[PDB]
């Protein structure tokens, strides 16, 4: 009986409607598509289940497609969601390589189409370097699964072989010292697709990780390149693309702390106040706000920042971490300095914000705003709240 | 609380007032730090000082975040109180009332927190107003801003694993059950230690107040030099002493011997200094020093003593910053080389300046006298010696003081009139605190 | 000889006056170059640090040697301290497990 | 008051010069062994969590003592028509 | 004081001449004070020869790659290599020059125009494809009709 | 609680030793097994042997930045030069093998020196780290002006120091530790017994130094 799958009967039906509709609309010469988005909102929503990250994941994609504007860039976005969703409920590597493998198809494609004006070869280029770097990874995990499934002879996820699988997990959320692909994406790669990149899959793949991974080894390692060369870097390079991808580096390396001392519930919140942070990132028009983004990404005391930094702090701590923990709170200490340094840029100067001129009035406003009340949260993180 | 409520509520409102009426804006930013002192007054009127330790208490569930009221706390307050309209009084953009009416929220909300993690929270949520104060573009310094928020941010950072070690120990970051629980002493006292050293000037982490408390306009300089070093020494009375007493008497010598050798090398680094702001800023240290020896004596009556010196300190020193951000407004110079016979031109800034060096050096009639003499009481009865060492340098003190006084106060009259009737306001409250808590102070 | 008041109070800012007013930079200073260049060279004497002869000799015995001195006396204090009190041994930072914290309940 | 560059400004700029009169090599090189490094030679690290806490720091001491700076790097060998 | 001359603007006029990568000369006049990178920004070159200075806290500022005779090299401004100034000039050469670097390569906006520039000729050096972000960025090749001087703003991000 | 006369909890104190607090119902540990090459690692009563076992891995280090200092070299190579296979070959092979060399040689040193100490003086204690890296940063530190031959030895001596309290004092001090239950000598206080501690699937770098702090598998 196939009545369990009336979701991804919905699914298809969904995709094949949807096609349809906007050859239909493409048709009329219609130079806007917001119908088309509203229709794929609603398939969002319709085929997402009832579980908390699943749904996080939903909203987050909900809120995303309000800055693409294409219908290639929607149906690429959605069926990248499709892999992104699954992942996290993939049980064996057949699902996990599928899965991981449309995604990038997906990332590498937006990025050849969505470049304008002068940086569009160097988007391109970057978009080639993260394919080829992408397809040797790919080959690893599939050259370790194929022994470990002639080794056990079943689908299990055990053994030895695991370690280069968790590599290939540490290379899809650019973890230092094969970081490099994300450091090539930022500087190059419009703002709404390094909006797209620092959220949505994080969250999947470390949803999979919570779900349904074991093993037997350590990420200790890498969790100190990625805090030390994340702040180092961050320290190091005058433009803004690359403070933020290697602020990016030294985030996901306090994320492995979580990951590494157990404990997923710090994991969650601090990754959730990071993703609204990012919301407000990549949307910004008036740059006042760009300092708030500052004393909340430095962990400062007040902000929401401080909650998501200070209770990965007291779980590694209570499992006594202490090397990994000392190393943390050192680059924390040097992270301050080039936040000081992006609240120098854009607070302490005169404000200047140009006017629409054709339509479309300070379109994020409603988003950037709100997401600005990460002020008013803290008071629900104190409490006993994500676990 | 509700009274706190409607009092930050009304202060933020400062905000709302178009910038066009300017002695609207003026005036509500005066009252809305007038009003608070009030408070605070009244809050002595109601404490009972035969009842229990913490009086008026209020705890906010389950989000850290507990208050109450004892004596350190309340004599702190009352200081603070005082020192922000004098602070309003020497502001004259919205921006600077807006830095310091946060500022005295959290300092208010800090000096009567009784949660560690509610006082962390609380008290370095305002480094970034502090930054933002000292670096100011066109006469600020970055190079001080950087400083004072490095060296805060490192001591705080050792904390911070500390006290949520505790917290996993126990449960709990409350100082009532803190106090009543089992805990590894070592470990949290470093952490106390590591932040409590950095507020409290504490050699060798000390070298941020000579930049930032210069760097800092007069009104800046007033805050930081009464008001957040007591900080640190409010953190040792009430939440390290407590907490970690074990810790506390194991660490005694390396305590004693840095709060020696602070009192002794900036002593003799403040001898040689040529800026008047430096010379005052220096000087801060050794009294810090002395604070924080009385405070680890644990003596005789430790706590009391260790508090006089610290209101002592807080009514003098500002009274220094005034005079020299006085000539420094209406002469553009701190160098002690361009003023001499400052008698001459303005003998009532040069009285006062003399009434405040005598205070500063801890003479009779004023309230450090009576300080220095109950802080050598309890640093005495541990060991005559230690005693001895303050008491056989107090001619290293006197020696910069006068000094510095008869540099720039006699000689060839050159420099600025006299003082304002406002210049005159801004000095006066500490002068009649002054003389009051030197000549009467209990009752 | 300028004119900052009408008669009835109303200060006047005389933006377009010929008369030279009056104001807060009136009795500022005039720099002398040399007054400045000392000072700013006093203001950046950490540039001229250097680990010579002299430098090291000083640090070594004036720095390092009273604070070793003022360490010394803090732990003759606390022993002195803790024999005329009958206390015995008490254990300081680094001094194996002993007493620390005397009882209230006990007679010494 | 301001103080005086040191030095003289034809030898400073040629000093600032120095080094940079070569096209710069593309990035995927580097990246791409990285990766072959990383993924063919860090599971030697595997039994190296469980050794003694001296002998970590003193690597991590050494590690950070021997690194070259990607930064500003620059060899001889750039310039030269033989070894 | 006295019948001394009125200050006319012909008092602090510099003029300079530029040729382009076409080999054609101009005549550029600026103002004493005034760097040169400003100056060549206001004739109305095109955008493509211009690129931000890479210093921290200073990516606001446009600059340009210029050849300076001989006589000139000891009147552009000094520069300390080991302060952080000195790294903007090598992160500059390093990354937008590369190999058409020359011993007259410098950066215009380090040239303040004087009485002492009065008659100089520079020429525009050729500068490698870069990008800072997606709004501001250089494919390679000169060929655009477009003025640096109608740009609005400069914007880091 | 708060006067000014004197600190109460500075004299309230216990006047016996507690006895040891019952945790969880099950008071045996679970873990993963320790390598065997670690567990010989340790050993350091042949002197030798501990630097025989201790410094390979020292030796990583040095051969992880050689093979970054040996592409980065071989990246700026001219074809002139780069084409010549043999000649590229030796040089970026001098490279590695001498960074290799040295970070071995140093990691020898050190343990050494360590292991010799320790046997001298017959305790364990954090002396022979010091002396340990006073030796290997001199050694380092040899040869070059004068700041370095004394700031080298502080740096060495500083990581052995930090090793030290970081890695093993802290943990050995904090061994009675517990995050769940009843509180450690306050089992009064009324907090439940679980049946067992927490079980935590931590990584290899996060393990229980007591058999009562966690379980430690999945
Ligand atoms: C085989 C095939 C061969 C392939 C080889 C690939 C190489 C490709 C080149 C490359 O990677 O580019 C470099 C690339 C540069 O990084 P980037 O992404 O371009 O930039 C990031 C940063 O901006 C870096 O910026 P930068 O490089 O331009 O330099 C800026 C500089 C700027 O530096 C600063 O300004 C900061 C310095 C702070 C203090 C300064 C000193 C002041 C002290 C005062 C003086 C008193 C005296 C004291 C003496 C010293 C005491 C401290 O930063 C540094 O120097 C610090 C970076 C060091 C990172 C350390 C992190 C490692 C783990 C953490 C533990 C150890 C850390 C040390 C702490 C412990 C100490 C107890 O580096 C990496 O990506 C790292 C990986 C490379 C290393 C290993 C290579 C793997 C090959 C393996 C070999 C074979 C297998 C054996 C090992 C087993 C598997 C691991
Ligand atoms: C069955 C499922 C039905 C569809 C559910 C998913 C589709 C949601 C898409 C949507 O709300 O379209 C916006 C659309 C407004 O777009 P628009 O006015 O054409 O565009 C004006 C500009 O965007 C400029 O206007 P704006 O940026 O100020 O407003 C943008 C828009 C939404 O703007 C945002 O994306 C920012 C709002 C942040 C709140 C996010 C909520 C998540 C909280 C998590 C709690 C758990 O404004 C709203 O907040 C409209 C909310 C209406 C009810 C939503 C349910 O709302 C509607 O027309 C109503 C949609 C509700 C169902 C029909
Ligand atoms: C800490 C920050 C740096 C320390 C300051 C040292 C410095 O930079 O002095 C430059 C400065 C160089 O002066 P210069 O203007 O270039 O001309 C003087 C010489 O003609 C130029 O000679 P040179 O120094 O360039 O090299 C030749 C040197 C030969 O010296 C060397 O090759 C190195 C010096 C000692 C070896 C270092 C081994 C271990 C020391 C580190 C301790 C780590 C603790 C581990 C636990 O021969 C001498 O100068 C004869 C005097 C050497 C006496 C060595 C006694 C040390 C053992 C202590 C016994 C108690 O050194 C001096 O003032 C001369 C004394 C030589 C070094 C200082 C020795 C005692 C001071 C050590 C204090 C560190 C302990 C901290 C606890
Ligand atoms: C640790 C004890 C606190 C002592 C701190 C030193 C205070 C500095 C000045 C000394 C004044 C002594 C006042 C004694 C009588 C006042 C009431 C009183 O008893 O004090 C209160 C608290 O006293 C205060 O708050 C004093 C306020 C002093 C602050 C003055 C400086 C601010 C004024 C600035 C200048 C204003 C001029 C304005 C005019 C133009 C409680 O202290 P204890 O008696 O120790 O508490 C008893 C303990 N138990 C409940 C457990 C039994
Ligand atoms: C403004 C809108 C955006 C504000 C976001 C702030 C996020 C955190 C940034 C760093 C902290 C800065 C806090 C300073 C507060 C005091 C201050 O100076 O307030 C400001 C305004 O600050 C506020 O936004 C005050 C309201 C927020 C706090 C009170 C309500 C919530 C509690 C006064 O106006 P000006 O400084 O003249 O504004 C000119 C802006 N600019 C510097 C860019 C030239
Ligand atoms: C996030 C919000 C901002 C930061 C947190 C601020 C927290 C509030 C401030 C501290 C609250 C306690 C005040 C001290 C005190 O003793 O209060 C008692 C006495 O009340 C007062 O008199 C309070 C006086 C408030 C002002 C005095 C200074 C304290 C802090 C100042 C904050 C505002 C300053 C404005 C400056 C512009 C409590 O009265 P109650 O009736 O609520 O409690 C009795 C019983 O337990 C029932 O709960
Ligand atoms: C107002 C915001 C601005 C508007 C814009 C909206 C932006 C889009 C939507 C938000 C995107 C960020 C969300 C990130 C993911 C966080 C939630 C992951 C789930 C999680 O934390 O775990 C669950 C706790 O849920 C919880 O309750 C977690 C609490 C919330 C965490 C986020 C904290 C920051 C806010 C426990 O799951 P379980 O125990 O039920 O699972 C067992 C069955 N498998
Ligand atoms: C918090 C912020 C402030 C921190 C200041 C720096 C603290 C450095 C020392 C930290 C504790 C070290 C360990 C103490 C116990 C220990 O093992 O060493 C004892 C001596 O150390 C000692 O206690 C002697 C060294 C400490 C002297 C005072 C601190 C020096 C640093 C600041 C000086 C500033 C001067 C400015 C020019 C042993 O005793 P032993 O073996 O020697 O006894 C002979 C009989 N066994
Ligand atoms: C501030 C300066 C204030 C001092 C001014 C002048 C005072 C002159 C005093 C001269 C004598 C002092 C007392 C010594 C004799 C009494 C003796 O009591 O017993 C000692 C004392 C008492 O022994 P006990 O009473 O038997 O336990 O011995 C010790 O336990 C301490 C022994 C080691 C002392 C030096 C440790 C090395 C510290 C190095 C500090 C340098 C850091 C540099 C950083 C920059």
């Amino acid at each position: 009986a196939a009545a369990a799958a009336m979701i991804e009967l919905d699914l298809c039906f969904g995709l094949l409607l949807l096609i349809l509709f906007g050859l239909l609309s493409l048709r009329n010469g219609h130079v806007s598509l917001a119908h088309i988005r509203f229709i794929c909102q609603c398939w969002l929503v319709m085929i997402t289940p009832l579980e908390v990250q699943d749904f996080a994941l939903c909203i987050l994609t909900v809120v995303l497609l309000q800055s693409f504007h294409s219908f290639e860039a929607l149906l690429f976005l959605l069926l990248a969601y499709i892999g992104q969703l699954y992942m996290m409920h993939s049980c064996n590597l057949v699902s996990f390589y599928v899965c991981l493998e449309a995604q990038t198809l997906c990332v590498v494609v937006l990025c050849g189409l969505l470049a304008r004006g002068a940086s569009t070869s160097f988007s391109v280029e970057a978009a080639l370097k993260f394919l080829l770097l992408s397809a040797m990874v790919s080959g690893m995990a599939l050259f370790w699964f194929s022994a470990m499934y002639q080794r056990t002879g079943s689908l299990d996820m055990v053994g030895q072989e695991t370690f280069w699988i968790l590599l290939v997990m540490l290379f899809k959320l650019g973890v230092a010292p094969m970081h490099m692909w994300s450091v090539d994406l930022y500087g190059s790669i419009p703002k709404s697709l390094l909006l797209y990149l620092s959220t949505a899959p994080k969250l999947s793949l470390f949803t999979f990780w919570a779900s349904s991974w074991h093993h037997d080894f350590s990420v200790g390692v890498f969790i100190l390149f990625s805090m030390f060369i994340g702040s180092i870097g961050a320290y190091g390079q005058p433009a803004l693309r690359s403070l933020f991808a290697y602020s990016t580096i030294n985030e996901i390396g306090l994320l492995l702390l979580a990951v590494e001392t157990a404990g997923f519930h710090t994991l969650y919140q601090h990754l959730g106040i990071y993703i609204i942070t990012q919301l407000l990132l990549w949307n910004l028009t008036d740059k006042r706000l760009f300092a708030l983004c500052a004393v909340s990404l430095a962990g400062l005391p007040p902000f929401a920042g401080f909650f998501g930094k200070a209770w990965i702090f007291w779980h590694a701590m209570s499992v006594q971490a202490f090397s990994l923990l000392a190393a943390a709170l050192f680059c924390t200490l040097l992270s301050l300095v080039y936040y000081l340094r992006v609240i120098r840029l854009f607070w302490t100067a005169p404000v200047h914000t140009a006017a629409s001129f054709t339509g479309a009035p300070n379109q994020t406003t409603l988003t950037s705003a709100c997401a600005v009340a990460l002020a008013f949260a803290p008071v629900m993180l104190v409490k006993p709240f994500v676990i | 609380m509700f009274i706190s409520v409607l009092l930050i509520l009304f202060a933020l409102c400062v905000t709302l007032i178009p910038e066009a009426h300017y002695h609207m804006v003026r005036v509500w930013s005066f009252v809305a730090t007038i009003i608070p002192m009030w408070v605070v007054t009244w809050m002595w009127w109601n404490f009972d000082a035969s009842g229990h330790g913490l009086q008026m208490l209020v705890i906010l569930g389950r989000s850290h975040l507990a208050f109450g009221i004892d004596g350190v706390a309340l004599s702190l307050m009352l200081l603070t109180t005082v020192l922000f309209p004098i602070c309003m009084m020497l502001l004259r953009t919205v921006a600077g009332f807006m830095t310091f009416i946060l500022l005295e929220v959290l300092v208010l909300s800090a000096l009567c927190v009784l949660d560690l993690l509610g006082f962390y929270i609380l008290f370095e949520a305002s480094l970034i107003l502090l930054f933002l104060l000292i670096g100011r573009a066109p006469y600020g310094s970055l190079e001080a801003a950087y400083k004072i928020v490095l060296y805060t941010m490192a001591g705080s950072l050792v904390l911070l694993p500390t006290l949520f070690m505790i917290y996993s120990e126990c449960g709990t970051t409350n100082v009532l059950y803190m106090t009543c629980a089992y805990n590894h002493q070592t470990v949290l006292g470093w952490g106390l230690l590591a932040v409590l050293a950095v507020k409290i000037p504490l050699m060798p982490v000390h070298l941020w107040l000579p930049e930032a408390h210069v760097a800092a306009p007069t009104a800046g300089s007033v805050l930081l030099a009464g008001v957040l070093l007591k900080l640190g020494g409010i953190g040792f009375l009430r939440f390290m002493l407590p907490v970690v007493p074990e810790f506390c008497v194991s660490v005694f010598p390396l305590v004693s011997t840095l709060c020696l050798v602070s009192f002794l090398f900036s002593t003799l680094s403040t001898l040689r200094q040529i800026d008047l702001k430096k010379i005052v800023a220096y000087s801060s240290i050794a009294h810090m020093s002395m604070v924080t020896l009385a405070i680890f004596s644990q003596s005789e009556f430790s706590a009391y003593s260790s508090s006089f010196l610290m209101i002592a300190h807080g009514l003098i020193s500002p009274a220094l910053f005034l005079i020299v951000g006085i000539l420094y407004d209406r002469a553009h110079t701190k160098f002690i080389l361009y003023f001499s016979g400052l008698g001459a031109s303005m003998p009532i800034g040069s009285t006062l300046f003399f009434l405040f060096t005598l205070g500063n050096l801890a003479f009779p009639l004023f309230p450090n006298f009576i300080a220095e003499v109950l802080c050598m009481v309890s640093i005495f009865a541990v060991h005559e010696l230690l005693a001895y060492v303050f008491c056989v340098c107090q001619v290293l003190g006197a020696a910069y003081g006068f000094w510095a006084f008869n540099r720039v106060v006699h000689g060839l009259p050159r420099g600025p009139a006299d003082v304002t009737r406002t210049e005159f306001h801004t000095v006066l409250p500490l002068l009649i605190g002054a003389v009051w808590l030197g000549i009467k102070p209990m009752a | 000889e300028a004119k900052q008041f009408t008669p009835d109070g109303k200060y006047m800012p005389g933006i377009f006056s010929k008369a030279k007013p009056l104001d807060r930079s009136t009795q500022w200073v005039h720099k002398n170059p040399y007054i400045e260049a000392w000072y700013y060279r006093r203001d950046h004497f950490e540039n001229e640090f250097v680990w010579n002869y002299r430098t090291t000799i000083e640090a070594l015995w004036f720095l390092g040697g009273f604070t070793a001195a003022a360490y010394a006396l803090s732990v003759f204090a606390f022993r002195q301290a803790d024999r005329r009190s009958g206390y015995p041994k008490r254990q300081i930072l680094g001094d194996e497990p002993a007493m620390v914290l005397p009882d209230e309940r006990q007679f010494y | 008051y301001k103080p005086e560059v040191p030095g003289n400004t034809v030898d400073n700029w040629t000093e600032l010069r120095a080094s940079w009169n070569k096209e710069r090599a593309s990035s995927l090189g580097t990246n791409y062994y990285l990766n072959v490094a990383v993924m063919g030679f860090a599971y030697w690290l595997n039994e190296a969590y469980y050794f003694p806490p001296r002998t970590l720091y003193v690597g991590a001491l050494v590690f950070f003592a021997l690194y070259v700076r990607k930064a500003y790097f620059s060899t001889p060998y750039a310039f030269k028509h033989e070894y | 004081h006295g019948p001394a001359q009125t200050p006319t603007v012909f008092d602090k006029l510099v003029e300079v001449t530029v040729v382009d990568m076409n080999g054609i000369r101009h005549r550029v006049r600026g103002l004493q004070g005034q760097s040169l990178a400003q100056a060549l920004v206001e004739y109305g070159f095109p955008d493509t020869y211009f690129f931000p200075n890479m210093g921290f806290y200073t990516q606001h500022i446009v600059d340009a790659h210029v050849f300076v005779p001989k006589e000139f090299w000891g009147k552009v401004q000094n520069v300390d290599p080991e302060s952080d100034d000195g790294l903007a000039v090598k992160r500059m050469f390093r990354d937008i020059v590369q190999d058409y670097q020359r011993d007259t390569s410098f950066f215009a906006s380090y040239i303040t125009l004087g009485a002492e520039h009065n008659g100089m000729t520079v020429g525009i050096g050729p500068i490698k494809p870069w990008i800072l972000h997606s709004e501001w960025a250089f494919a390679g090749v000169h060929d655009s009709r477009n003025k640096q001087f109608d740009k609005p703003t400069v914007e880091i991000w | 609680v708060f006067s000014g006369a004197f600190n109460t909890p500075s004299s309230t104190t216990a006047r016996e030793p507690y006895a040891k607090t019952k945790s969880s119902e099950a008071e045996y540990g679970v873990d993963t097994p320790v390598p065997a090459s670690a567990l010989k690692a340790a050993d350091k009563h042949d002197a030798l042997a501990y630097a025989v076992a201790n410094a390979p891995l020292i030796g990583l280090a040095g051969l992880a930045a050689g093979a970054q200092e040996a592409y980065m070299t071989f990246e700026r190579l001219p074809p002139t030069l780069s084409r010549q296979h043999f000649k590229q070959a030796q040089l970026l092979l001098g490279i590695i093998g001498k960074k290799t060399a040295y970070a071995t040689l140093l990691g020898a040193v050190f343990s050494f020196t360590d292991a010799t100490v320790e046997n001298m003086r017959g305790k364990h204690d954090m002396t022979s780290g010091m002396v340990a890296g006073a030796v290997t940063g001199f050694l380092f530190g040899m040869g070059r002006p004068m700041p370095q031959p004394v700031a080298w030895p502080l740096a060495f001596a500083g990581a052995a120091v930090a090793a030290d309290f970081i890695g093993e004092l802290m943990p050995k001090y904090m061994k009675d530790y517990r995050i769940y239950g009843p509180v450690v000598h306050r089992e009064n206080w009324g907090d439940p017994v679980p049946p067992r501690p927490p079980i935590l699937d931590t990584g290899a770098a996060v393990r229980p130094s007591d058999p009562g702090q966690f379980w430690r598998g999945y």
